[PDB]
Formats: structure tokens, sequence, C-alpha cells
């Protein structure tokens, strides 16, 4: 009998760095949601997710969601430093009641809800140096309202237009005005995008409105961490290979528990 | 068009307390702050308390705290202002506007981060308020005599004082209307009390105070009180 | 807490005013939250400038707001006849707080200065136990008026009473003041004086218990 087919039903936390999701997932926890701001600016191998993830904040969605979620991870951070985006004329600190933290209106502590100032809102072009050695990492929005009557509201204006460049790429993005299913009584939506920074590049932001700013970037590093989907439990224990199902251990060359492992594992086969 | 029509004048007396309504339209109602300020005759503004139309929270001034109370009612989109414990001192021209910064758009769920003040865009026509704890009291008369020292060809000014009367108006003649040249009545003051009082002077020759008599005739309707006072030189 | 503004500023048909606005830090000289309003007499104030110097739609071009430390300036050009009013200013220090208000004149006869007459408490009055000094100021123009009441050379503020400016039958102003004493004070002092400022110059008038 050389094939693995049994684990212990957990995930052991040593030695690669675990961290588990909870309540979040790792995009909930990158825009920061408030149940999520326990995970600001903390470290990975291996981050678990829980189905029992849930969102608790402004309804939003991402556009190629997946491919934010396996950047971030093979990155293994949070890490986040602010900067001082300066948007002159307008209005910040955008809240609302879909979103509550400490009892209180309030909105992704990432992000910036930018509308207009006594009904102006100029068009906003900042710009931002990467001076660093490292890749930064900007997570910005945009915001669908519900008619034309909270379009202007919102932004003084019929319709907005957004474009996050650097020298090397464009993002371009209309808003689309249209009324969506109530999620936490909101008919709004909000449409999540990154862009990357190399050092020497530098950041440039154009928008007339509907704009989800940034408050800074997140730094990007390189290595072996990576995202699981699991509810087993995490257990005081040490092993070299995880499953979804837990941890199991390598003697043999071939396994049959769950083809996604993380670690030296063995090869899988079929089987049961 | 955005409109902040309040309620009608009002008079009360002292301890007592005054209700200001302020019906608006034109606008969401719940959407911007709601403001209230006072001017006092002759004065300037003062501002006494904002509400929140939204969730009902106030912000009241030191001043007024624990005798001034903000209300709405969202149905009507009227909001109310209570003054108790009324005063002389706060007779004045009561006024609710409407807040410049907008603070939510409901249907996006929107709320801003913090409440800024740019201004009041839009007033009301205002609430006026007189707090009086005065009756209907007739004049006191006194003579106000003309300068004994003269000049040779010059004039001398006299006249009479009319204090504490109640209500307004009282007419001042002087030698039953023989005498118009050079008569100056001045506007009347009121007095912390609720009384007023003004002075009505003639200018006249200074070689005619010792022959010509001059007689100023106070005459107050609301009391039916006439008085018909003589002005002479001093005794020196 | 507190904004100051000059109590009155004049102009004549096409010329420029400004009316100042000072406070102390963390207000006009820190945010520009500074806002403008001309009110007619027995009217609602108006909205002319928001922002230190943006304007709302409908107001005329010729006013125009700037800043310059702590003190906040509203400039009205092309002055025409229409445009007089008190003018106040508004922002936030700790709450919202208000100027003074500028009378604002705009300037068709001569400047007159003003005749004052003082009138002492009559021997009547006295013997009521009441004392009342009469100032009595007339045919000023502009229509702003301070008045300072004094006890010898001390200065007294309580017990006195003032008008408001009224309009004569020459189109210029009259007002009347008035300080309330008990006939020892009257009788204690040396002497009493009604000082009126008008346009910076100032006009005194004594009365004694001793003189006749
Ligand atoms: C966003 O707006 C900025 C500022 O208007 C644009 O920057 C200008 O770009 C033009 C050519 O497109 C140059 O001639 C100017 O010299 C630039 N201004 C400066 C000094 O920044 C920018 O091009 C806009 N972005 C996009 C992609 O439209
Ligand atoms: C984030 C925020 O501003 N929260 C406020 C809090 O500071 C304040 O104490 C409370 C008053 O009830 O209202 C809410
Ligand atoms: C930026 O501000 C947020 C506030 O929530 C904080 O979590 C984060 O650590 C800050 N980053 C830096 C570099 O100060
Ligand atoms: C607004 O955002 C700034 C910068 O992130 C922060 O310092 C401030 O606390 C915020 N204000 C509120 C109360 O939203």
């Amino acid at each position: 009998e050389l094939v693995q087919n049994s684990s212990i039903g957990e995930i052991c936390d040593s030695p690669h760095q675990i961290l588990d999701g909870e309540n979040c997932t790792l995009i909930d926890a990158l825009l920061g949601d408030p149940q999520c701001d326990g995970f600001q600016n903390k470290k990975w191998d291996l981050f678990v997710e829980r189905s029992k993830a849930y969102s608790n904040c402004y309804p939003y969605d991402v556009p190629d969601y997946a491919s934010l979620r396996s950047l971030v991870a093979s990155s293994g951070t949070l890490e986040f430093n602010n900067e001082s985006f300066n948007w002159n004329g307008v209005t910040q600190n955008g809240t609302s009641s879909a979103c509550i933290r400490r009892s209180n209106n309030s909105f992704f502590s990432r992000l910036n809800w930018l509308t207009h100032l006594n009904f102006k809102y100029p068009a906003l072009n900042v710009t931002m140096p990467n001076n660093e050695q490292f890749d930064k990492l900007y997570i910005w929005g945009v915001h669908h309202p519900v008619t034309d009557k909270d379009q202007i509201f919102l932004y003084a204006q019929p319709s907005g237009r957004i474009t996050v460049s650097t020298k090397r790429s464009q993002q371009a993005v209309i808003p689309n005005i249209g009324f969506r299913p109530r999620i936490r009584n909101i008919p709004s939506r909000i449409s999540i995008y990154w862009t990357i920074v190399k050092p020497g590049d530098i950041l440039l932001i154009n928008s007339t409105g509907n704009l989800i700013a940034p408050r800074g970037y997140f730094k990007i590093r390189s290595g072996k961490s990576s995202i699981m989907r699991s509810d087993a439990p995490i257990g005081k224990c040490k092993s070299e290979c995880i499953t979804p199902n837990g941890s199991i251990p390598n003697d043999k060359p071939f396994q049959n528990v769950n083809r996604i492992t993380y670690g030296a594992c063995p090869r899988y086969v079929k089987q049961s | 068009e955005v409109q902040l029509v309040q309620s009608g004048a009002e008079v009360k007396k002292p301890g007592a307390s005054v209700k200001v309504s302020c019906k608006t339209s034109g606008y969401t109602f719940t959407a911007y702050y709601l403001h209230w300020v006072r001017q006092a005759p002759g004065q300037g503004f003062e501002w006494m308390a904002w509400i929140n139309p939204n969730t009902g929270d106030t912000n009241y001034a030191q001043k007024f705290q624990g005798r001034v109370t903000l209300s709405r009612d969202t149905s009507i989109t009227t909001a109310y202002m209570e003054l108790t414990r009324l005063r002389s001192d706060d007779t004045a021209v009561y006024y609710c506007a409407k807040d410049l910064t907008l603070m939510y758009v409901f249907d996006s769920g929107w709320a801003r981060g913090a409440h800024d003040y740019y201004g009041m865009d839009v007033w009301g026509q205002g609430t006026t308020v007189a707090v009086s704890g005065a009756s209907t009291k007739g004049p006191s008369v006194f003579p106000l005599a003309p300068s004994s020292k003269s000049t040779s060809g010059g004039t001398a000014a006299l006249g009479c004082l009319v204090k504490d009367y109640f209500p307004e108006p009282v007419t001042v003649s002087w030698n039953s209307g023989a005498l118009t040249s050079g008569v100056h009545t001045f506007p009347a003051v009121l007095q912390s009390s609720g009384l007023y009082s003004l002075s009505s002077v003639v200018t006249v020759p200074s070689s005619s105070l010792g022959t010509q008599t001059y007689i100023c005739n106070v005459n107050h309707k609301p009391s039916n009180t006439k008085v018909d006072k003589r002005v002479e030189p001093k005794s020196c | 807490s507190a904004l100051t503004q000059p109590a009155s500023v004049s102009g004549s048909p096409g010329q420029s005013v400004t009316i100042s606005c000072t406070g102390t830090n963390s207000d006009v000289g820190t945010f520009d939250l500074v806002s403008w309003y001309q009110q007619y007499p027995g009217k609602a104030p108006k909205l002319i400038i928001y922002e230190g110097s943006r304007r709302p739609s409908g107001v005329s071009d010729r006013f125009s707001g700037s800043k310059s430390g702590n003190t906040a300036s509203l400039t009205i050009s092309g002055l025409q006849a229409e445009d007089e009013a008190d003018y106040y200013c508004s922002s936030y220090a700790g709450s919202v707080v208000f100027g003074g208000g500028t009378k604002l004149t705009v300037l068709g006869q001569p400047k007159g200065a003003p005749s004052v007459t003082l009138f002492p408490p009559s021997s009547e009055e006295l013997q009521a136990n009441k004392a009342t000094l009469v100032c009595l100021i007339s045919d000023f123009y502009p229509g702003a008026v301070t008045v300072a009441w004094k006890a010898d050379s001390s200065p007294v503020k309580a017990g006195v009473e003032t008008t408001t400016p009224s309009k004569q039958s020459n189109n210029k102003y009259a007002a009347s003041s008035y300080l309330s004493l008990t006939p020892e004070q009257w009788k204690s002092h040396r002497s009493y004086s009604c000082q009126v400022t008008h346009e910076g110059s100032t006009v005194e008038k004594t009365v004694a218990p001793t003189e006749c």
C-alpha cells in the first residue's frame, strides 16, 4: 500500500504560516470590509478561505475576480501604505448604511468614495509616482448608480469617465446606470479594478466622476504563497502537505485525498 | 423652486413658550441640515441650532442649550423650533434656513462622511416674535429746559420727554399745533421693561425764551391720556 | 469665536467697496467656508458668496470675494443705488458664527456730521427719584453712528438705551440715546458725557449736576 488514502481532518499550522479567513474572503480583506479589518497588513504562506465567508459592506463585483484573488494570494501579504492623493475640489470619505463599522455608516477602509462639492465635480487628474524598489498594487473602483437622479446628486454630471493609466497600460471605464437587485437594500454596485506600477513608473488617474479612489497601494511580493478553499479546522501540528480535507503525510509517492495540495506533496491518483 | 414657509407672527408674555414651524418644499427634506438663526431688532444674526431631518440629531448653541428644542415632521416636511422661558431679550425675528451641504442620496445608499458648513442658501421669510410683559400705561411727561446761556441772534433747543408708555403710538404737538417750524420728534426707543420712550424738541429763537410760552401737547390714545406740559427756562 | 466687520462702508455710484471680515484662527484663516449674505430692511438674507470666492447662479459678477491671512473680503464694483443693504459674513469656528453686519451706503448726498443735543435730568424727574440723560442725534449721513456714554472720564455701559437710525424728511438720519441713572449717581459725579462717533469723527457733549 503506497498510495496515501487518509488524512487527519485538520490543517497543521506548521511549518507554513496559515492565515484563517473565518467569515472573510481574501478580496474582502483586501478592500477593507469592516468585519475583515483584523486582517490588515497580515502575511501568510497559505490563506484559507471558508465556505461560510460573506460580504457585509457595499455590494460590489470584480471583473476578472479570479486573477486578482490569485495575484494577491501569490503575494502573501496585505501590507498597505497610505499615499497623499490630492483630490482638490471634491467630497471624500463617502459612507453607506450598508457598510456599518462601529455602529456608524462607513466604507471600505482602503477605498475613498469621491462625490461632488456643492454640486461641482472638477475633472480630477492626479499623478502618483513609484520611487520604490518594489511593485505597487492599486485597488480602485467605479460606482454604478441606479438612476440619473443619483448620478447627478453624487457626481453632478450626467455621466462620469475614469481613466487609470501608466506608461504601459490604460484602463478606461464608463459607469453603467441602472437598477440591480437589492443587496443589503442597495440597488447600486461597484466594479473593482487593479493596476500594477513598477519602479520608475507613474500612476495616472483621470476621472470626471464615479471614481472609488484608492487611499494608497499594496506592496507586491513574489513567493510560494497561495490560497485554498477548505472548511477543515486549523490544528497545532506540523506537516508539509495541506489538502482541503486536511494535512496528509508525504510518505507514499501517491495520494487520493484531493488534487488540490500545497507544499511538497505526493502525486494524485483517482480511485475513491 | 426651494421654499421655506414659516408660521405667523407671535406675541407672547415673558415666561411662556413659543413654537415656530417651517414648512419646506422643492427639495428632499431629509437630505440637508436645517438651521435656525434669529436676529434681534437692530442687531446682527445669531445661530441657534441645526437639525438633521433624516436622523433627528440636533446641535444647540451653548447659550440656547436647555431652553430650545428642535424637531421635524418628515411626512409634511416641516421642522419646528420651540423656545421656553421667554425673555424680553428673546424678541427677534426667527429664521429657518436650509444648509448648503448635501448629506444623503438614499437610493444609492450614500451618506456624507462628515458635515461641513458652507453657508445657508435658502431662508424662510422669518417669524417675528415679540415678548412683552407690559400692559396699557399712559406716559410720564417731563420738560427739557432750554439752555440759559444764549447768543445774540442764535437759537435755543427745548423739548419734553415722554417716558414709559405702552403701546405705540403717541402724538406730540407744540402750542396746539401753532408751532411746527423747528419741531423734531424722535422715534421712540423700546426699553427692556417693554415700555416706550421718545423725546420731542423744537428749536426757537433765544430772544423768545422770556416772552413766548411753549407747551407740548402729548396724546396717548391707547390709554386716553392727554398732557399739556409747559417748558420754560431753568430757574437760574 | 467671532467675526468682525466694519460697521459702515460707503461709496459713490460707479465705484468699488470692500467689506472685510476678520477672525482668529481655525476659521477664516484655515478653512475658507466663508459665506456672504445681503439683507434688505425687513427681508430675509440672500446668499451671494460661498466658498470664499464662488457666486451662486443669478448673483451679479460685480460681487467678488477674496481672502488674505485671517481676513475675508467682499468687493462690490460698479456700485449702484440698489446695492444698499446690510452685508454679513459667516463661517465655522467651533459653531456657525456670523459677522456683526456692515451697512453699505451708496452716497447720493454730501456726508454730513451729526448734531448732538444732550439734556440733563429735569428737576421734576429727580424728585420722582429718577434721572434720564437724553442725547439726541440728527442730520447725519450715512446713517451709521456709535454712541458711548461717560461718567466723568470713565465709560458707562449700563443703563444705556439707543435707537437704530431713522430717516428724516431731508433724507438724512436721526437717532437718540438715553442713559438711566439714580439721582445719587447723577449728583455724585462731576459730569456726564455723550460721545457720538460718525465716520471716524467724534462729537461730544457734557452735562453736570452743577452747571446751569
Ligand atoms: C488626463 O488629463 C491630463 C491633464 O489634462 C492629461 O495630461 C496631458 O496629456 C496631454 C496629451 O494627452 C499633454 O499634451 C499634456 O502635456 C498633459 N498634461 C500634463 C502636463 O499632465 C492626460 O493625457 C489625460 N489622460 C488621458 C489618458 O487622457
Ligand atoms: C494606512 O492607514 C490604515 C488605516 O486603517 C492602516 O491600517 C495602515 O497600516 C496605514 N498604512 C501606513 C503605511 O501607515
Ligand atoms: C477622512 O479620511 C481621512 C484620511 O483617510 C481621515 O484622516 C479622516 O479620519 C476621515 N474622516 C472621517 C471622519 O471620515
